[PDB]
DNA sequence: CGTCCTTCGGAAGAGATTCAGA
DNA sequence: TCTGAATCTCTTCCAGCACACATCAGGACG
RNA sequence: CCUGAUCAGGCGAUGUGUGCU
């Protein structure tokens, strides 16, 4: 199974899971562990950054590629933004001070 | 963008703001136009247009209509993302409490408001009233009422009088209260009292509200009124396939609180009765209860099945929430999976991969290489051929291909070479091919396992996994520095082979001109691939300052050691091939490689050694056949002679001779004795069989049987699996944990009956639950440790401090388990060492201890060195670098930048699958040394011997050197056959004493007087059957009658004259005081002797046992110590339990401590003990050694506890994980003395921030402050954290929000999770960098 | 080809600060600011930039120096858009 | 249809319950 | 009369991936 | 983001079981 650039899926802006749904594979805590050990940042930056959400990112990310600049940008994981909906849901009140 | 998150309550204004509308209605759609209701839940007017750019009613589709609302159904028509944004809010009718702050435990109302949890229930849940504001009446504030106490309450105060029930109450109650004057009066009630659990009561409130009104805000936000909706794409209603949509279960929480609030509404609209009201308010707080947290009530509400709904609390907490869920762990694009197989020609830094998934992955590269090239205009084009396939795609993807690296990684990753970097080289096919060499490090094999490969997009993410990650950087473990590119199998078969040397062979004893014309020969096959030969070698000693000096010469070898010649590089001796060329001797032969040439030689030469292994190991052809196990034919007469002995033993037991257990270790013992000599035998059958003649006469010599080089290259298995495969195999287990007496006769080469197969499934089913069951403990412990780690980055470059602990070689009382060489290997010392001799400076202060300088210590014969261990580092917030030491991954010292918790716990954990799950006689020294005796109070009995009148005397063994090699511990009132510093010899027994009885010896002599004896009240005439005894018998504690309870009895020891003898020093004379279970032995009237006893007085390894250290329990029989030096007595005459005091020479005495009864006492009245001694007996307790003795103590302790336990399991493990481990253990600290600080006395803080609280205190002129540490586990010091991101992505987030929400902890970044969640460079090298640059920039 | 970076390591010697030099120097490559220092073997701008630093001709303060040289020339051309 | 009517686990933490000496 | 030390009661978590299959507010009044 | 012609349509959450590592 390999997975380019397919679906994505719908209540967090990531993509799918298995093959019969066309899905990419599963970057878990115990491998963001293991490129912690190394001093590797940028790859895990985009590990779970531009490769799995940031949807702003990642259409500039596709379109780098396709005109030659391999250059990413940050944004943030749209998953986090649910995270502080949920919270804020709740009768807590988060913020993100400046 | 943002620093720091903060978090605090929610404000009704706050809510009021965040919400864009009011939610009335409970319907959501309409079904036949799927556009949703008026209001409801999903909305247009409320949470924004349907889709892009387009009204509701159909007015405005168009970017120049962008803004206005509509005039028909107002629709602000924006970005569809809008209804991901927007919020909105539910007016409840009546207040309503929040379950958070009810049902925590602790909880925050019911120890804010000084109440009862089950009376806020009764006041909360509508069956109960409560006072509020009563006024001068016969009632209190805190008052509950039921129905006819309030009548009767009414009936006597028709006046003015107030008692609700509901949240109306408690939100009245929390508004009129004034912080301040609950402030004032508890520090006066703290300032006035005695009582321990009061002050703790009261330390918990007054911490509560001296941070809430340091907080803005206000207790009546606990209690919601206006409650918030979540936006509707987060809670999406999904089209099924069929007629109706499939919806989450939010919907119907929500649903059900607007219908209950509608007919509240109602209610209270048409002026309802009482109890209708009641029960309607009763409904609203319980749906209300059940959307925030559902489960915390009774039968949690169901949606169509047995199965409980998923509310807001539940989609954050647990394995799948958001934290453990989709914030940490990722599904990645630009990734792939399939299954691995093996491919030998590779060259270690590449991999194959699939051209499928090649050109599925690297689509976005294909395109920009087509439309860069000009052959194809635009994106559908450019589709369109690499769909179709054309002929240019391939030679556009081998140039995309070149040198891009992709990372491969297997599923279980547990240690940090488990994700690798590797240059792609094409392959038809479907399965990944993999180096052989590199799978021992991923510990996989080929039987089926699946490994994942991942793309990096961007230039630095290719650049990193050059630099860090490729298969070439990574050669030596982070654990220890040991080679992880062992070659394995195949290849140590075929080298095996290859450099042997049989008797006889084609082509012996001739000379050769070099290892060329020996290729030469074997490859035509005039000379036997192992036959001796004199050959003409040429070896380069490198003994120049770098330049090869060649030498050449004529050496006396096989032939296949001069071809095995051709591959070794040149600085390299030619001692190194000349042996046999095991498993062993290649690996240090790639490691000797590695010390002296370096790195590339060391790559290409693992490279040609598998070559050739593989080549070789084919030319051999080690089959393996059923002759060739050769059993042996002294077998059957052992097994006949070990039945005859059995049969022998079971004559003696049927007709009344010995006993069950005697007969049961009789034969065990000679069925053990049978084992080994059949083992025996079957192995010099195997290793010397061959016998071949060379000029006539026979010879032995090596066999060349197929399974004994297998077992004897070290290629597959051990002694114990050719000894179950051709003698008899042992003893098997069972369930109960013994060991049956018949044992199994028969082996694999020959049948086995029904009942020995049963009898080995046993132990087969035992081993296999095991290794099940150890998987997820071992996942679990490597979690925590992960998580109470990584706030830890080398941050410093030297602390510029002096402290640290004393590292000695170990010794347990066998032999020398571990040398001082591999414990004080690269790691900086402390103090200048000094030499022995005289006051030489031997190695300097601030020196790195490679192996050069450990083999100077071992030299100069050095036995502890003053090492800057991590544990006593003094850096703010990290840890240095001149405290850390060697990386043991790479040659220099650690780098300013790289995170070394991590590699901590995944080098602590990883070993985790390898770690099983389910006497005192006298002293027998080995080897001819010295003897030292160690903290002993002795003295010269008139036998000649030497006895003990201390407690803990420790026996070590000078060797000839002036190094300790043995020691001991004896016991008090031994028998000791030597003197302080004389000479032993091998074998000698030195010391001696008595398991049973602790000795009651004496130190002067003369006449005995018994002082407070009664027979009848202390003592009685026990006297035993035909008189198998007459002697005194003392009573023991509480069986004695109450007329004499209080007296005690003394041995007093007078002179020869009747005077009293005082102990020597003192004034008080030399009587002994006889606990209980005394024997009178030396009766009134009798001269004693010296050391005389004067009464008898009679008597789970594994990974639970690392997680039961790195948690610090405390064990079950728990051994007490004595808190403060001095004299010990007993008091109470064992009410349950015995008092014991302890009382000081020159200080104050508030000490009493009352022992458990029901603990025996290895403690006389005499022992004037320290602290830091044991009272009872048992596992010693880490509080204790840390509230005692201290930090270098409760660290050793650890690191010796958890290195057995991995060393006696056979693995090696550097000591600087666990001492990280033990410093992220014991961070928190408490305060005894404030002084001119800013802290309360009975409070919890971090050390960092007391340490540098008065450091700026100390410098300045005032007086600082006391902290006492205090050791947590690691699942209690990573829930205690400055911070509370990485508390709640751990364990329990309900407790965590809850008390960062009644706090407002405002959360700094620059831990490692925090930055993971947030989605932000790591503050590990390259991002260390980075957050440098930023801290210069702020 | 370039297996392993050990002289690369050797002459920026943090095995950290590499990455960010070669990252800084093939962004210039790839987005158009120069041409190598060193005949391509048809590599990759990766490859090129590890090999000049195994070269020994690239680091942090040369590139500082030759950034600043660069920024100089568009204002010694502005000042001639002056007059 | 439109609308609506409702019984098998190990330990730490925190809140009740005896207790004995004053 | 009253307070510390032992005793009784609610909370949770348990490795990492793949597949297949059933189920999604129904019943009845208007 | 994908799949078909300046356009049209696709996007789940639970349990339960099996199997690999
Ligand atoms: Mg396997
Ligand atoms: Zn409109
Ligand atoms: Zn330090």
């Amino acid at each position: 199974h390999a997975r380019s650039t397919g679906s994505y899926s719908l209540v967090t802006q990531q993509p799918l899971g298995g093959k019969a749904q066309f899905g990419g594979q599963r970057f878990g805590e115990m491998e963001v562990w293991a490129l912690e050990a190394y001093g590797a940042a940028y790859t895990l930056q985009e590990m779970l950054t531009v490769k799995s959400d940031d949807v702003n990112g990642r259409t500039k990310m596709y379109k780098n590629i396709v005109d030659g600049n391999h250059q990413m940008e940050p944004g943030m994981p749209e998953s986090f933004n649910v995270l502080l909906k949920e919270i804020r849901s709740l009768g807590i009140n988060i913020e993100l001070e400046d | 963008e943002f620093d720091a998150i903060k978090i605090a309550l929610a404000s009704p204004d706050m809510i009021r703001s965040w919400s864009f509308g009011e939610v009335k209605k409970p319907e959501t759609i309409n079904y036949r136009t799927f556009k949703p209701e008026r209001d409801g839940l999903f909305c247009a007017r409320i949470f924004g247009p349907v889709k892009d750019y387009e009204c509701l009613c159909g007015k405005y589709k168009r970017l120049k209509h962008r803004g206005v609302i509509c005039e028909k159904c107002g629709v602000e028509v924006t970005q569809t993302k809008v209804r991901r944004e927007r919020m909105g809010h539910i007016e409840l009718a009546s207040p309503t409490a929040h379950i958070w702050f009810l049902k925590s435990l602790p909880s925050r109302i019911g120890l804010l408001l000084d109440m009862p949890l089950r009376d806020i229930e009764r006041v909360l849940y509508f069956e109960s009233y409560v006072v509020i504001e009563g006024g001068m009446t016969n009632l209190e504030r805190q008052q509950i009422l039921t129905e006819e106490q309030y009548l009767d309450a009414l009936e006597e105060f028709g006046d003015e009088f107030d008692a609700k029930m509901g949240a109306e109450a408690i939100q009245a109650l929390l508004k009129s209260m004034d912080l301040e004057q609950e402030c004032e009066q508890l520090r006066e009630e703290l300032n006035e009292t005695n009582s321990e659990t009061k002050r703790k009561k009261l330390t918990k409130r007054i911490k509560l509200l001296e941070a809430f009104v340091q907080s803005g805000n206000k207790p009546e936000w606990m209690i919601l009124t206006v409650l918030p909706v979540l936006p509707p794409d987060l809670r999406p209603l999904v089209p099924l396939d069929g007629g109706r949509f499939a919806t989450s279960d939010l919907n119907d929480l929500y649903r059900r609180v607007i219908n209950r609030n509608n007919r509240l509404k109602r209610l209270l609209d048409l002026a309802a009765p009482d109890i209708i009201v009641r029960n309607e308010k009763r409904m609203l707080q319980e749906a209300v209860d059940a959307l925030l947290d559902n489960g915390r009530r009774g039968r949690a509400i169901t949606g169509s099945n047995k199965r409980p709904l998923k509310s807001l609390a539940d989609m954050i907490k647990g394995k799948q929430g958001r934290f453990r869920q989709n914030l940490l762990g990722k599904r990645v694009d630009y990734s792939g999976r399939s299954v691995i197989t093996v491919g030998p020609y590779l060259r270690l830094h590449q991999c194959g991969l699939p051209k499928k998934m090649a050109l599925e992955l690297f689509k976005p590269f294909i395109y920009g290489k087509l439309e860069l090239r000009g052959l194809a205009t635009t994106i559908k084009a450019a589709k369109k051929m690499v769909e179709r396939e054309e002929a240019v795609v391939w030679d556009i993807l081998d140039e995309v291909i070149r040198e891009h690296p992709v990372l491969l990684n297997r599923a279980p990753t547990l240690h940090r070479l488990g994700i690798q970097a590797f240059e792609p080289v094409l392959i038809e096919g479907k399965a990944i091919q993999l180096h052989p060499l590199v799978c021992a490090a991923y510990n996989a094999d080929f039987d089926g396992d699946q490994m994942a490969v991942h793309v990096p997009l961007t230039l630095e993410a290719q650049l990193e996994a050059r630099a860090l990650m490729m298969s070439t950087n990574n050669i030596l473990s982070p654990a220890n520095g040991e080679p992880i590119i062992v070659p394995s199998q195949d290849v140590v078969l075929g080298l095996y082979y290859m450099t042997r040397d049989c008797v006889n062979a084609k082509g012996e004893g001739m000379v050769l001109t070099g290892p060329k014309e020996a290729e030469r020969l074997y490859r035509s096959g005039l000379a036997s691939l192992h036959a001796r030969v004199k050959v003409r070698i040429t070896e380069y000693e490198k003994d120049a300052n770098g330049e090869l000096v060649a030498k050449t010469s004529l050496k006396d070898t096989t032939v296949g050691r001069a071809i095995l010649w051709m591959i070794v590089p040149k600085g390299l001796p030619y001692s190194i091939v000349n042996q046999a060329l095991g498993k062993k001797a290649i690996s240090k032969m790639l490691n000797t490689c590695y010390r002296i040439l370096g790195l590339k030689p060391t790559v290409i030469f693992a490279d040609q050694i598998m070559y050739t292994g593989f080549a070789y190991a084919a030319r051999s052809g080690a089959s393996v056949g059923i002759d060739d196990m050769v059993i042996p034919e002294k077998k059957h007469e052992i097994i006949s002679e070990a039945e005859a002995e059995v049969a022998e033993i079971q004559e003696q037991f049927q007709s009344g001779l010995v006993t069950a257990g005697e007969r049961y270790n009789k034969v065990i013992d000679i069925w053990a004795a049978a084992n080994d000599r059949v083992s025996k035998a079957m192995m010099d059958n195997l290793q010397t069989e061959t016998v071949i003649n060379r000029d006539g006469q026979e010879e032995k010599q090596v066999s060349f049987n197929s399974i004994y080089m297998m077992a004897d290259s070290g290629a597959r298995g051990s002694a114990a699996q050719i000894r179950q495969l051709a003698g008899m195999r042992g003893l098997m287990a069972k369930p109960d944990g013994s060991i049956i007496e018949t044992p199994i006769t028969a082996n694999f080469r020959e049948g086995l009956n029904v009942l020995q197969y049963f009898i080995s499934t046993h132990g087969a089913r035992k081993g296999l639950a095991d290794t099940a069951l150890k998987t997820a403990n071992s996942g679990y412990l490597t979690r925590r440790l992960v998580d109470v780690a990584q706030d830890l980055v080398v941050t410093e470059d030297d602390c510029g401090t002096h402290e640290g602990i004393m590292m000695t070689p170990v010794i347990e009382g066998g032999d020398v388990k571990e040398p001082l060489r591999d414990r004080v290997l690269g790691r900086v010392t402390a103090e200048d060492v000094l030499k022995p001799g005289t006051a030489d400076i031997l190695v300097p202060r601030n020196t790195l201890l490679h192996e050069q300088w450990c083999d100077l210590l071992e030299e100069n014969s050095v036995d502890a060195v003053k090492v800057r261990s991590v544990v006593s580092c003094d850096t703010d917030f990290g840890v240095c670098a001149h405290c850390y030491g060697r990386d043991l991954a790479r040659g220099h010292i650690i780098n300013k930048g790289e995170a070394i918790g991590v590699i901590a716990a995944q080098s602590i954990g990883e070993p985790g699958t390898q770690l099983t799950m389910r006497a005192e006689s006298s002293i027998q020294v080995k080897n001819k040394g010295s003897i030292k005796l160690s903290n002993v109070k002795s003295v010269v009995n008139s036998s000649g011997k030497l006895v003990i009148t201390s407690r803990n005397t420790e026996l070590k063994l000078i060797d000839e050197f002036g190094r300790t090699k043995e020691s001991y511990k004896v016991p008090y009132g031994a028998v000791l056959a030597k003197g302080d510093g004389e000479q032993v010899a091998g074998g000698e027994t030195v010391a001696n004493w008595d398991p049973h009885t602790m000795p009651v010896i004496t130190e002067v002599s003369g006449f005995v007087r018994f002082t407070d004896m009664i027979d009848g009240q202390t003592i009685t005439r026990q006297t035993d059957e035909l008189t198998g005894l007459s002697s005194l018998v003392v009573l023991d504690s509480a069986e004695r009658t109450a007329g004499g309870k209080d007296l005690r009895p003394a041995l007093k020891i007078v002179d020869a004259q009747g005077n009293d003898v005082l102990i020597p020093g003192t004034d008080m004379p030399a009587q002994y005081f006889l606990p209980g279970k005394a024997i009178v032995q030396l009766e009134d009237g009798v001269q004693i002797s010296s050391g005389d006893t004067l009464a008898r007085i009679p008597q789970t390894g594994g990974l639970p046992r690392v997680a039961d250290l790195f948690e610090a329990r405390r064990p079950k029989e728990p051994a007490i110590l004595a808190e403060i030096s001095g004299i010990v007595s007993f008091g109470k005459e064992t009410k349950g339990k015995r008092r014991l005091v302890i009382t000081p020479v020159d200080g104050s005495d508030p000490y009493e401590e009352m022992i458990p009864k029901w603990r025996q006492l290895n403690v006389f009245e005499g022992e004037r003990v320290e602290r830091g001694d044991v009272i009872s007996d048992g596992p010693e307790a880490p509080h204790d050694i840390l509230r005692l003795r201290g930090v270098h103590a409760v660290t050793r302790y650890i690191v010796n506890e958890v290195q057995d336990v991995y060393r006696l399991q056979g693995v090696k493990i550097n000591d600087k994980h666990i001492e990280v481990i033990v410093r992220q253990m014991l961070r928190k600290a408490t305060i005894v003395n404030a002084g001119s600080s800013d802290f309360l006395e009975g409070e919890q803080v971090e050390y960092s921030r007391v340490k540098i609280a008065n450091r700026e205190l100390e410098a300045n002129g005032k007086v600082g402050a006391t902290y006492s540490r205090d050791l947590l586990g690691i699942t209690k010091a990573s829930l205690a954290t400055e911070s509370f991101i990485s508390a709640a992505s751990f364990q329990e987030t309900t407790r965590v929000l809850t008390e960062a929400a009644v706090a407002g902890k405002r959360d700094e970044l620059r831990g490692l999770k925090e930055n993971v969640i947030v989605g932000r460079l790591i503050p590990a090298g390259t991002g260390y960098a980075y957050h440098q640059d930023r801290m210069r920039r702020r | 080809a370039r297996v392993t970076v050990q002289d690369a390591v050797e002459k920026i010697g943090n095995r950290f600060d590499l990455v960010l030099v070669a990252a800084r120097r093939a962004r210039q490559m790839q987005v158009g600011g120069k041409d190598p220092l060193v005949p391509e073997e048809n590599d990759k701008t990766t490859v090129i930039a590890l090999r000049e630093i195994e070269e020994g001709l690239i680091n942090n303060q040369i590139l500082d120096v030759r950034e600043r040289q660069e920024q100089q020339e568009q204002e010694a051309a502005e000042l001639q858009a002056v007059t």
